[PDB]
């Protein structure tokens, strides 16, 4: 394990935020990483001190170390080697989500929190198999373009794009992430996208989803700041922190 | 044959991999050229070969060389027509799996196992697979340091033996230079053409020893040292004399172009082409190394030619902005408000980060600037449109 970022020593902060990029250095294509940078941005707006691990392979996990899991989407190689690796954390995400502290899961990450994933060639990769959801795949199909969905527990809109071979079908103790506006989302059948159990929140969304979606970025950073130093602090508001953001994501339109 | 008895009268190099085909090729005959007279290439590349070889002006009592760039593709098809002698490997990296895609070379040296490989050393995927083809390589051997890991976006750093992850006692840029895995002792072999003094870089330019020599190019960029390594490496193996290593270097580094400079006002601009998520860190480095204060603009379109996804540049290594002596930040292209915020997000000062819907505002703003000099990077159609409203003045 070691510290990929570090906030600098030019702020005060009263907070600190740390991170666990679940095999950053794997899981790392698409642009899914960006999404580490937008948890740092606005931890920092908010006056957490960030620090980023890189928890991979062979390295242990320690779930009170940690107030943020990212765990992010790679190639097929990287995917099933990481695959691999994975029960030797298991017993500790396990607490950890349990404990209702926050995740963030892209694409294979997503997938790895379950079942299994079935590479499109039928090879079934089993997963961590913490959460109840498994991902199927599809022979020559993908689902690829703009998605659209909306989550109706806290009435907010996620945009970005979809391109994933796996049809992820979500078990009964499980939420989606937001229902599809359009989109593919999980399966092409039941109009879910992605998952949202206790403070996990996953998805298929490429952007990077924060930096396209900083409503979700403002959730994730006050759930863990509230988890860790209690639901009773008092942060600055989204709109007050995100003023040029917000705007400037509707005037996309 | 149509292009099979000229590799009997041809010692034919192939110059193949991800990037700097072209450039390692150009500057390869242009050395070959000094040592042995005519050389036939491609400048731009089968059945167009038959002319090129068809034009040529020896004849089959003199010494023939080809030096020939061929794709990674084509390789398989091209080498059952004709027989080269020597491979040259420049680099393998991902478009947008690398393994099959080395494949294919693999397999092309494989149809004619007599012809040595050429390959870069610091790439770990040229020492994952045992080959039939005598292979010696080249590479950096410059000062090593405790091994450490590639930044965490970089591509391919798996031990191909042992599906451990790589470190790196030197790592010149993406998942290249002295490797090694500290769980089974794979590491980067012994290089045969050894770069072993960086004694000068720039923006601008980079001097360096190969073998006992030293050589000076007028670019920046890492990546270009590595293509007049291959070269230079090329020219030692056909036994090619110092002396006419050097001259011939000397007559053909103008290959390498020069950076595209102008003028608006009274300021020193440059402009660089940014694409993808190592060519931009690539393009960083190489700036960060200027030794005066300069403006910083970033131009950034998503039109089809750009490529439709602007996702890459959050992989890009934009943080090294805090590291750079910039005075102001312009924000432009179509998608101004994306890069903007993937700026702002490095902790760069926002205040001094401004957005402009239009290039020509970006032009105004370069044009009335305290400070001397600017950098533009620019995806591609936003670069075109740059160049087109400078025209106009
Ligand atoms: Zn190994």
């Amino acid at each position: 394990t070691y510290t990929s970022l570090k906030s600098p020593e030019n702020q005060d902060y009263i907070y600190d935020l740390t991170i666990a990029h679940l095999y950053g250095n794997l899981m790392n294509t698409y642009g899914d990483n960006g999404n580490i940078l937008m948890l740092k941005y606005v931890a920092e707006k908010l006056g957490a001190r960030v620090t980023v691990d890189i928890v991979s392979i062979n390295d242990t996990f320690e779930q009170d170390d940690y107030d943020i899991v990212f765990f992010g989407g790679g190639q097929d190689y990287e995917q099933s080697i990481v695959a691999k690796d994975l029960p030797s954390k298991k017993a500790a995400l396990a607490d950890y989500i349990a404990n209702n502290k926050v995740v963030l899961a892209i694409c294979g990450g997503f997938q790895l929190l379950g079942q299994y994933y079935v590479q499109a060639n039928g090879v079934k990769i089993d997963g961590l198999g913490i959460m109840g959801h498994y991902t199927l795949n599809q022979h020559q199909n993908r689902f690829i373009g703009d998605i659209k969905i909306h989550n109706d527990e806290f009435n907010e809109t996620y945009y970005g794009f979809e391109n994933h071979q796996g049809r992820t079908f979500l078990s009964g103790d499980e939420k989606p992430l937001g229902r599809v506006v359009y989109g593919n989302g999980n399966n092409k059948e039941d109009q879910t996208e992605g998952v949202h159990y206790k403070n996990v929140y996953g998805s298929y969304f490429h952007g990077p989803i924060l930096s396209r979606n900083v409503n979700l970025a403002y959730r994730l950073v006050t759930t863990a700041l509230k988890k860790k130093y209690g639901s009773a602090i008092s942060l600055s508001s989204y709109d007050d922190i995100l003023k040029q953001e917000i705007t400037e994501e509707y005037a996309d339109l | 044959d149509i292009l099979k008895d000229l590799s009997k009268d041809y010692d034919i190099v192939v110059v193949t991999g991800t990037n700097g085909k072209t450039l390692t090729t150009a500057l390869t005959v242009g050395i070959l050229k000094e040592a042995f007279g005519e050389i036939i290439t491609n400048p731009s590349g089968i059945t167009g070969i038959t002319s090129t070889f068809l034009a040529a002006k020896k004849g089959k009592s003199e010494r023939q060389i080809a030096v020939l760039e061929i794709d990674e593709a084509s390789l398989p098809r091209i080498t059952t027509y004709l027989k080269p002698s020597l491979f040259v490997y420049t680099n393998i990296f991902r478009d947008q799996e690398i393994y099959t895609t080395y494949q294919m070379i693999v397999d092309g040296a494989r149809n004619a196992p007599k012809a040595t490989i050429l390959a870069n050393g610091d790439s770990p995927i040229f020492s994952s697979k045992d080959i039939v083809n005598p292979v010696q390589y080249y590479g950096f051997d410059t000062a090593k340091h405790a091994p450490q890991l590639a930044h965490y976006n970089t591509e391919g750093i798996l031990c191909p033996k042992c599906e451990h992850i790589l470190q790196y006692r030197l790592n010149t840029y993406a998942n290249l230079g002295d490797f090694v895995c500290l769980n089974c002792q794979f590491q980067r072999p012994t290089l045969d053409y050894q770069l072993t003094e960086l004694t000068a870089i720039t923006h601008q330019s980079s001097e360096f020893v190969i073998d006992g020599q030293n050589y000076k190019i007028n670019v920046g960029g890492l990546y270009n040292i590595y293509n007049a390594l291959a070269a230079v490496s090329v020219a030692e193996f056909f036994g090619v004399s110092p002396e006419k290593i050097k001259a011939g270097f000397n007559k053909s580094k103008a290959v390498f172009g020069r950076q595209e400079t102008f003028t608006i006002g009274d300021k020193s601009c440059t402009l660089i082409l940014i694409k993808n998520p190592v060519g931009a860190s690539q393009a960083l480095e190489m700036i960060q190394l200027a030794d005066y204060p300069f403006s910083l603009s970033v131009l950034l379109n998503a039109n089809y030619a750009d490529g439709i996804d602007t996702s890459w540049i959050w992989d890009a290594n934009f943080e090294l902005i805090t590291q750079m002596p910039i005075t102001e930040i312009n924000a432009g292209g179509v998608r101004h408000s994306e890069i903007a915020r993937r700026l702002r997000v490095t902790g760069f000062d926002d205040t001094k980060i401004k957005q402009a819907e239009k290039l020509e505002q970006i032009i105004e703003t370069i044009e009335k600037q305290e400070a001397k000099h600017a950098y533009i990077l620019a995806t591609y159609t936003a670069m075109l449109e740059f160049r087109s409203l400078l025209a106009d003045r």
